[PDB]
């Protein structure tokens, strides 16, 4: 309780409960998946709406033509992260004229979002992401923590109930770098529809797609444009 | 050795026994993470890591606890990675100014000095926390040798021939002790460093775990760089057949 | 202006004139250009009268300071380079010649600085719009290890040089002797110039004046 | 990286008392003792240089210290940041000295110090000094003896003392001592006052004085100590 | 400098800093103001007379420019501030705008600043409240209220400091058509609001008033005593032969 | 960090600064200080507590200090903190006369330094100044005129007050002999003596341990004087004459 | 037990955010529809005195021509985001020669959500957030729109929503009357309805105020006569 | 009184009610917590330093392990505490010894190298802030005109010179041998400083150590070169002592 309320405070058993408390804030969002293949990286969000009166949260961003990504935790966090990556991308493409590569914004995320876990009166970021690009090795999903820590993955899914999407995705890891376009999106959105129960599932509502790859820029489809991607998909079980 | 009344909440703030508690408690993280060796031998330095696998789902490769600090400097860490990455830049970033200001490369030896005079001077004040980490700084030259130091997150630096950190920090170095690394070279060295840290590893409380392996010595040209897949599977299948006796 | 300095056997002997001017004209007859730096160090100034004003005295100020805090004799080498450095970090916009005498733990120390920062360590120096006689007197009649009295004589006759040569330096000639131990700062050590004696009397006697207006005030 | 505590470390209790300056004044009243007396031709200042041991080389460190060729200091309480405060004495002096060309009037310099020392009382992160000040000084013919306290209170003193037993002292000095006394005199009782708390064989490297006349301030050698501590001359 | 959060939220949403700065305002003399037709009236309660006290010294109403006057109630140092950045203001509206100045715009500067000080790190709410009065270019005349906490509204008459809800209760009771239709009925209104909760006596009330294109005019204790008279009068012609 | 701050420039829950509160406590505790306006002058009386045998006395006074050639004031509480204030009235003073090429009138001059002391109990996270000071001086605009300012950065006129220790008692006792338009310089300083007498807690009052000043208008020069020990001394015997006097009328 | 303004609570969220969410709670009810006729924004003044002149009570204020905003909880608050909203809309007119998008305006509001903090900070910089909430109801290219922001941050589109001390019975009562085919006057009429509901005074022409934006008029707020004239047909 | 505390006086640097700062004398207690003992003995032509070298691991290049210092060429010092406390005041002194030098023209003395130190070792004992180091520093070199200099700074913010001292956990007990050992003047060469220093440790620890067991700094008027002594030339004073 003692050391519950500063950033600079090491715990007796070596910890820092307000980094853990900000890691806390990324399972407060609604879930969402990424996955790749060889030639396609895949970001699938699951929007959620406070009332049926309102129009569902935004969950998957533009960051460069090459890079995307899917937010978790506080959206203000999320902006300014984001804003900070575009940035970034920007910076890459006036100096160089080519685009930033995927890892090493990843890096700058990290070196970024390190600093403020080891000064007083600042606060981690509290956000998770997950950011699908494609360069010249290939395409990449990564997953950011307030922490300031983040992963290289072939699959990956964080927030409210993803442990299930979580499960699914690595059992079908193998499949993943053969899929085309259409079966990867596919097993996104199974991984996506494991994290809700029976009584519900996925609807062109509250479903929001992202991809990018080596024939195509990343995009970002939210309504009627997510149908060709639901409409060829199992009635799940029970 | 258990004093917390107060005296434990800032390094700006002395125990009634003389101790800096935030420090100490950075080193615990430091000993709850995995661990890492280091081992020079008489031709250079190698790393080894036992670097633990979270989940399935992610990369291999990914969470690197091995750096490259200088085309001629590599760094093993262990504890909170974050820290430790940002410890990495801070490092690059001094090796760096030391060519543009002197127009080679950094002794190891000042590097350590600088990046150590850096990791203290955070324990030192209220405005900030002590860094979570513990590293190893590896390097060889012909006008210099080859040369192994680690830094604490208090601060202190110094120079090795075997060393490790994390978990089982003793429990290697009573393995790394056994070797006659003073007559050895890199080459038989890196299975002797995989073998200790398959011996190391604790199967049962932690799961799967990865190897990441380090070269930097004169079969290199003084260039620190990762082990072959070749070589690297070599040492372990050494090791997981050692592991049998 | 014509400031001078010599090192001889016991010690370092520093001479000036006295003659500050303003254009062409002389505004001050009898003007101290030997200034205090510490009881054993001793600077003359030429250039712009307030520069080596100002700065002689900010280097004394330093120097007092720091002998306080050390407890010891002010060393030559230590007023040299402040002054240098002072000097130099102005690039020249602080017009201030010197020329700084002093005796150390470890001798006699004479330097010459100038404006711009540059100093020289020499047995003999000189400065100022009269330099180059004076400069000329030591060369021709300068020689190592000199007795006290000698030396007196050569920067004397240094200064009379610059005095009588130079449109820039008149008046006065004022030295200053250091040695191991003694400090005699001869003030007007010669004075080779006399005003001529007034030959009338333009004495104009009470009531000469017209006045439009007067008032007294008392005061206590 | 590092910044400051911009909140004052001093503040007032209910009852009205600035306690840490109170609690710095216990420093004082804590430290070796020092006389000081002001002898109409002179200033006399006197302390207890008791080092610990046969080891410490008392010819290094010194109490009594001079601020310009005029002015002198000696203290109770912490050393540190007495020398601290001899450090920022004499710069203050060398500064009026740059403005004026005139050695600094004792009071004045009494004055700039106290404000020095009342700034640890009230600005950010910082506490008062654990230090009271005894300043002697010979301006415009009169001599002048000074003491600031941590608050940075100055008041001025015919003849105090302070330290350990500075109020058996002060009664001391406030008997056995008056006016119209000759430093030589003054230097006498000055020390006869350190001796009502020397436990020891004062000797002459057990205390030290320093003497301020219209010639000047300097501290006295051990051989002039040598002979005035021979209960004569 | 001096970062600090001084005034933050509690668990409940309330803002602590604000409220005691309020509470600090409830302890102020009482200030009461009315607006009328051709004019507009200040009045402020228990000025603390101690006879030994030079009245004008301690005056509780001030004015901020040929236009607008003010008066105020808290703490009294925290007011000369906000009134001299006030007067500042009122300089600066001239010199960026040849324009003078609306007391709305005045109001909103002062409210402005006040909230900047409730949301400004290392800083503290002024405690005081204001009741600012003018008549701006139209004719129309005006009167604001301000607040600690930076909100501030629009009032035929109020009420602040010391039992300000009582004063505000029989303004209420009190304002008609009928009262303030001409000054001095408007001024006595404003004397009676004030006796109604005031120590019962006429040295102890400041009263001051505004009126068309004339300047700023404070009313002497004799003036006020006259019209205390008329009122003490009116109080035993109208209610002593009727009860 | 958060720890270790006091809070000092912070509401309490009654709406109250509670270090200014505790300011007026230790002033309290200070010298007693009295000031009066009369009709020809204007006077400053405070208690004395630098009263010792072996003081040395090289000054004009002691809380007594001269801030302009029309103004003088008057000190109670921390004396460093008061050293601190005076001085910058005496720099404020300064800059009004070199930028309008006349004295700086009194009540501005008294604002100007309430201003300062107000901003640090608004912000800054500093402690307050422990003192309180009185007023004293000539100007064109209002002529004589007496001042008092708190810590709290609050200030007023007066025709005649009091602070220091015993404060309220004296300023009753001056509510009982005031004399609003009749009050001479001579009067006053009886007045003063009076209540200095009955309100310092060491009685008889010998003029050791007071310190008058008075502030009067001679042939369009203003001029402060501070009386000798002497002159205390009449006052003080006068007055025992006239207590002496009016008790034998039992 | 004090602590940072920037403390994370064990559940993940910070305190002081959730302490605002908490503050606007406190505040005056107001209601958003949004149509394709144009959007309605409608809200009580809770008037606490008669000497208190209603109309100095501005709890919905305009934007720009085409877009309106209404506020709930610590107005004082929500005077700098009103500001802030419309200098950046002129700067963008002034930049770009064009209009802002409803959320465009929003988003940049939003912007200034955790801009709070205390150590590492500009001396000018906020102490804590914003206890107010937003309705941003308006004209642009995609027609009429309504967004609803709240001191997190966090800001969507609503087609009807109601913020305020009333919340969730109004809320409730919006999901039973809401099609997404309404016309404007049932809209308005709608929100005057629910706005009579869940006030506890007696709703007339000078309690509250009302204000549309339509894609063919600018934004207009309603005078007390048309108020009546809605009022009317209660 | 007598062990009284209030606020935060135990906590930071600031006063307790018998006017002591407790952070300062914790400082002290952490100089002990390195375990070792550090000894210096002026001579007469002469200044020694000699200190332990626990070397608790054959894993150890021991060439790193070091608490001796080369300031200056002609300055040396010894480190007693808190390692990296003690690596940071040694480059603040070296600092400030090479400015010295620039902007005086002359090497910095003794003296007024650990007077400086010190200074600063001042500020943190008055701020808040910041902690004081949990370090002690001993300098020697040779002076101009006063010789041999052994002096030493605390992290009170104490300075001094001594004829010898210690610092460590065995300071006390060193230093009363020291006086004792001073007290019956001898003929202070450079062998009978060095064998004071080294038995004073010596028998201060009861170890009887090996050459690779302490390190000895030293420096000589005929050689005023901070000199670090080899393995041999320790063991030739080790056998040195075993004879009388
Ligand atoms: C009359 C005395 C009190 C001082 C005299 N002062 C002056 O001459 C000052 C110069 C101020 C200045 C401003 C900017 C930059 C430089 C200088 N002039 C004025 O005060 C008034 N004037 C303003 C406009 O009309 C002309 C001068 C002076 O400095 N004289 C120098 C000569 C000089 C050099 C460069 C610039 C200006 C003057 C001098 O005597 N120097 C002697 C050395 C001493 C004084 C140490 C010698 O060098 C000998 C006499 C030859 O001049």
């Amino acid at each position: 309780n003692q050391y519950d309320n500063d950033v600079t405070v090491w715990s007796p058993q070596g910890r820092i409960h307000q980094i853990e408390y900000a890691m806390e804030a990324v399972k407060q969002g609604s879930a969402t998946v990424g996955l790749k293949s060889k030639t396609h990286a895949v970001l699938v969000a699951l929007k959620r709406a406070q009332s049926e009166l309102a129009a569902h949260q935004k969950k998957i961003l533009h960051v460069d033509n090459h890079i995307g990504i899917s937010i978790a935790g506080l959206t203000a966090d999320a902006r300014l992260l984001c804003n900070f990556m575009r940035q970034e991308c920007l910076d890459s493409r006036f100096v160089f004229d080519r685009p930033l590569p995927v890892s090493r914004l990843v890096s700058l995320i990290g070196s970024k979002t390190q600093i403020p876990t080891q000064r007083y009166g600042r606060r981690p970021y509290g956000v998770g992401l997950l950011i699908a690009g494609y360069d010249d090795m290939g395409p990449h999903i990564f997953q950011t923590c307030p922490s300031a820590n983040y992963f290289d993955c072939r699959a990956m899914s964080i927030g409210a109930r993803s442990q299930s999407a979580r499960t699914y995705l690595e059992r079908h890891m193998s499949e993943f770098m053969e899929c085309n376009l259409n079966e990867l999106v596919k097993h996104g959105l199974r991984a996506l529809r494991e994290t809700l129960p029976a009584e519900q599932d996925l609807t062109t509502k509250n479903v929001s797609i992202g991809i990018v790859g080596k024939d195509l820029e990343f995009t970002i489809y939210d309504d009627d444009d997510v149908s060709p991607f639901l409409e060829g998909l199992e009635e799940r079980p029970q | 050795s258990s004093i917390g009344t107060g005296y434990d909440l800032s390094a700006s703030t002395f125990s009634p026994d003389g101790r800096v508690f935030q420090v100490e408690y950075a080193m615990k993280a430091v000993e709850n993470s995995s661990t890492a060796i280091g081992i020079r031998c008489k031709d250079g330095v190698v790393f080894g890591v036992e670097k633990l696998v979270l989940s399935k789902l992610y990369e291999e490769g990914s969470n690197k606890r091995l750096f490259n600090v200088d085309r001629h400097v590599g760094m093993a860490v262990a504890g909170l990675l974050a820290d430790a990455r940002s410890l990495a830049d801070i490092a690059r970033e001094e090796a760096s100014n030391f060519r543009s200001n002197f127009g080679y490369n950094i002794p190891l030896k000042h590097l350590a000095d600088r990046v150590a005079m850096y990791v203290h001077a955070y324990t030192l004040y209220s405005a900030v926390r002590p860094f979570g980490c513990s590293f190893m700084l590896g390097s060889y030259s012909v006008n210099d040798g080859a040369q192994l130091y680690m830094i604490d997150p208090s601060g202190v630096s110094y120079g090795y021939w075997g060393c490790a950190i994390g978990k089982a920090r003793q429990a290697a170095k009573t393995e790394i002790e056994k070797l006659q690394m003073k007559e050895m070279t890199c080459r038989d060295i890196v299975k002797e460093v995989a073998k200790i840290i398959y011996i190391v590893h604790d199967e049962v409380k932690d799961k799967a775990f990865e190897l990441e392996l380090s070269w930097v010595g004169e079969l290199t040209n003084g260039r620190h760089e990762i082990v072959p897949k070749d070589i690297r599977e070599e040492a372990e299948k050494y090791a997981k057949e050692s592991l049998k006796e | 202006t014509t400031i001078a300095g010599v090192v001889y056997k016991d010690g370092i002997v520093l001479g000036a004139d006295t003659r500050a001017t303003e254009g062409m004209v002389v505004a001050d007859k009898n003007c101290s250009k030997i200034h205090f730096i510490s009881p054993n160090i001793y600077c003359c100034g030429a250039g712009t009268a307030a520069d080596t004003d100002m700065t002689t005295q900010l280097i004394s100020s330093n120097l007092e300071l720091h002998s306080l805090s050390t407890g010891r004799l002010p060393r030559v080498v230590t007023a040299n380079r402040m002054l240098k450095q002072m000097l130099f970090r102005y690039q020249g916009y602080i017009g201030a010649a010197l020329v700084l005498g002093g005796v150390d733990v470890t001798g006699p120390h004479l330097y010459s600085i100038y404006p711009h920062g540059s100093t020289d360590k020499l047995p003999y120096v000189t400065m100022g719009s009269g330099s180059l006689a004076a400069m000329a007197v030591f060369e021709d009649k300068f020689r190592p290890d000199m007795e006290e009295e000698e030396a007196k004589n050569l920067v004397s006759e240094a200064i009379a040089a610059g005095i009588f040569n130079d449109l820039g330096s008149g008046s006065n000639i004022d030295l200053c002797v250091i040695s191991k131990n003694k400090l005699d700062f001869l003030r007007p050590y010669t004075v080779p110039n006399k005003k001529g004696t007034r030959l009338g009397r333009y004495r104009c006697e009470k009531g000469t004046t017209a006045v439009l207006t007067e008032k007294i005030t008392p005061l206590e | 990286a590092e910044r400051g505590y911009s909140f004052s470390l001093t503040t007032f209790s209910p009852s009205g008392k600035l306690v840490q300056i109170e609690y710095a004044l216990a420093a004082v009243a804590g430290g070796a003792p020092s006389v000081g007396i002001k002898a109409a031709n002179g200033v006399v200042l006197a302390t207890e240089k008791k080092q610990k041991s046969i080891l410490y080389d008392e010819r290094s460190v010194h109490k009594v210290e001079p601020i310009t060729k005029h002015i002198g200091l000696v203290y109770s309480g912490m050393g540190p940041d007495y020398r601290v405060l001899v450090h920022r004495a004499r710069k203050l002096a060398q500064q009026y000295y740059l403005v004026y060309q005139e050695p600094i009037p004792t009071a004045q310099l009494v004055q700039r110090v106290a404000s020095v020392m009342q700034e640890y009382t009230q600005s950010g992160g910082v506490r008062p000094f654990g230090v009271s000040l005894l300043i002697c000084g010979w301006n415009e013919g009169r001599p002048y003896l000074f003491q600031s306290d941590p608050s940075g209170a100055y008041f001025a003193w015919k003849a105090t003392a302070m330290g350990k037993n500075y109020v058996n002292g002060k009664t001391f000095l406030e008997k056995r001592y008056n006016e119209d006394l000759e430093l030589e005199d003054a230097i006498h009782t000055a020390i006869l006052t350190l001796k009502e708390s020397f436990e020891g064989q004062m000797t002459e490297d057990n205390i030290e004085v320093g003497i301020c006349n219209e010639a000047g301030f300097r501290r006295l050698t051990p051989t002039e100590v040598k002979d005035y501590l021979a209960a004569i001359a | 400098s001096y970062d600090r959060a001084i005034t933050v939220f509690s668990p409940d949403g309330h803002l602590f800093q604000v409220e005691y700065a309020q509470e600090a305002v409830k302890k102020g003399s009482t200030a009461v103001g009315v607006r009328g037709r051709d004019i507009v009236v200040l009045g402020v309660e228990k000025k603390s007379v101690a006879k030994l006290q030079d009245e004008r010294t301690v005056r509780k109403i001030c004015a901020l420019d040929d236009n607008v006057c003010m008066a105020f109630a808290g703490l009294t140092a925290d007011a000369r501030i906000v009134i001299n950045r006030a007067r500042v203001e009122c300089q600066s509206h001239r010199l960026t705008v040849e324009d003078p100045v609306t007391v709305e715009y005045i109001t909103r500067y002062i409210a402005s600043l006040k909230q900047r000080y409730t949301q400004s790190n290392g800083r503290r709410p002024f405690g005081i409240s204001a009741l600012i009065v003018g008549f701006d270019f139209d004719g129309t005349p005006r009167l604001y209220q301000t607040d600690p906490s930076g909100t501030y509204h629009a009032w035929k008459a109020n009420a602040i400091g010391r039992g300000a809800k009582s004063v505000r209760e029989f303004l209420e009771k009190n304002y008609t058509d009928e009262a303030i239709e001409t000054d001095d009925l408007t001024i006595k209104l404003v004397i009676k609001a004030l006796l109604e909760v005031v120590q019962s006596g006429g040295k102890n009330i400041e009263l001051a008033v505004m009126r068309r294109d004339q300047s700023l005019k404070i009313l002497n204790p004799e003036e006020i005593e006259k019209y205390v008279a008329e009122i003490e009068k009116e109080k035993e012609e109208n209610e002593k032969k009727k009860q | 960090s958060r720890r270790y701050d006091s809070r000092t420039t912070i509401f309490s829950p009654e709406g109250r600064l509670y270090q200014v509160e505790y300011a007026m406590e230790a002033i309290g505790h200070a010298g007693t200080c009295l000031g009066i306006l009369a009709n020809d002058g204007v006077l400053l009386a405070a208690e004395r507590r630098n009263i010792h045998k072996l003081l040395d006395e090289v000054f004009f006074s002691e809380k007594i200090y001269k801030l302009n050639e029309d103004m003088a004031c008057s000190v109670a509480g921390i004396t460093s903190d008061a050293n601190v204030l005076t001085n910058e009235l005496r720099l404020i003073a300064q800059r009004y006369l070199l930028q309008y090429q006349e004295p700086i009138p009194c009540e501005q001059l008294v604002t100007a330094l309430c201003d300062i002391k107000q901003a640090y109990t608004q912000f800054g996270g500093k402690r307050p100044f422990g003192v309180s000071l009185l007023y004293i001086g000539w100007d064109k605009h209002y002529g004589f005129q007496l001042y008092q300012s708190d810590p709290s950065g609050n200030y007023g006129g007066w025709k005649a007050t009091c602070i220091g220790n015993n404060s309220a008692a004296a300023v009753s006792m001056l509510k009982q002999d005031y004399k609003e338009g009749e009050m001479t310089l001579k009067s006053a300083l009886a007045l003063a003596i009076k209540v200095l007498n009955k309100t310092m807690d060491v009685s008889k009052l010998s003029a050791e341990k007071v310190e008058i000043a008075t502030l009067t208008r001679e042939n369009g020069k203003t001029v402060i004087r501070v009386l000798k020990q002497k002159e205390v001394e009449q006052l003080i015997k006068k007055h025992e004459e006239e207590e002496a006097k009016a008790e034998r009328e039992k | 037990y004090d602590r940072g303004v920037n403390t994370f609570s064990p559940e993940g969220r910070l305190f002081q955010v959730e302490y605002a969410i908490e503050a606007i709670k406190l505040g005056s009810t107001a209601i958003g529809i949004q149509t394709s006729e144009g959007v309605c924004l409608a809200v009580e003044k809770r008037i606490t005195s008669p000497l208190m002149e209603p109309s100095s009570i501005e709890k919905i204020v305009e934007i720009d021509a085409h877009i309106g905003c209404a506020m709930s909880g610590l107005i004082a608050d929500a005077k700098t985001l009103i500001d802030k909203a419309r200098v950046e809309t002129q700067n963008h007119w002034f930049t770009y020669n064009e209009t802002m998008t409803v959320e465009s305006v929003t988003q940049a509001v939003s912007n200034l959500a955790l801009q709070f903090g205390e150590e590492d900070a500009d001396p000018g910089a906020m102490s804590r957030p914003f206890g107010v909430a937003l309705l941003f109801g308006g004209v642009d290219e995609k027609g009429p729109q309504l967004f609803h922001m709240d001191p997190s941050g966090t800001f969507v589109q609503c087609d009807a929503r109601a913020i305020g001390s009333a919340s969730e019975g109004a809320q409730s009562s919006l999901q039973e009357v809401y099609h997404k085919s309404m016309t404007l006057k049932e809209a308005i009429k709608s929100s005057l309805i629910i706005l009579k509901q869940v006030m506890e005074e007696k709703l007339n022409a000078t309690n509250i105020e009302l204000a549309t934006v339509q894609p063919g008029q600018n934004f207009h707020m309603f005078t007390k006569e048309e108020l009546e004239e809605v009022i009317k047909d209660i | 009184s007598r062990g009284s505390s209030a606020g935060f006086d135990r906590h930071i640097t600031i006063f307790s009610p018998e006017g002591r700062l407790y952070q300062v004398e914790y400082a002290f207690k952490a100089i002990n917590q390195g375990g070792l003992t550090s000894v210096a003995v002026r001579g007469k032509d002469c200044a020694v330093i000699v200190t332990q070298k626990k070397v608790p691991d054959k894993l150890l290049d021991s060439s790193t392990v070091t608490h001796l210092f080369k300031i200056t060429e002609n300055i040396g010092c010894v480190m007693t505490g808190m390692t990296a406390d003690s690596r940071s005041q040694v480059q603040r002194a070296r600092y400030e010894a090479a400015n010295w030098k620039y902007k005086y023209g002359y090497e910095i003395p003794v003296d007024m190298l650990c007077k400086r130190i010190a200074d600063i070792s001042q500020v943190y004992t008055q701020n808040a802030e910041m902690r004081p180091l949990g370090c002690c520093m001993i300098l020697i070199g040779i002076d101009e005109e006063q010789g041999p200099q052994v002096y030493k700074c605390d992290p009170a913010g104490y300075y001094c010179g001594f004829k010898a001292t210690a610092a460590g956990v065995k300071q006390t007990e060193s230093t009363s041998f020291l006086e004792k050992k001073v007290k019956k003047k001898f003929d202070w060469t450079f062998e009978q400083t060095v064998e004071t220093a080294i038995t004073c440790l010596s028998t201060v620890l009861s170890i009887d150590f090996k050459p690779s067991e302490i390190e000895v700094g030293v420096v000589t008027v005929e050689n005023p070169k901070f000199r670090i002594l080899t393995e041999a030339e320790i063991d030739a004073h080790l056998v040195a002592l075993a004879e009388r």
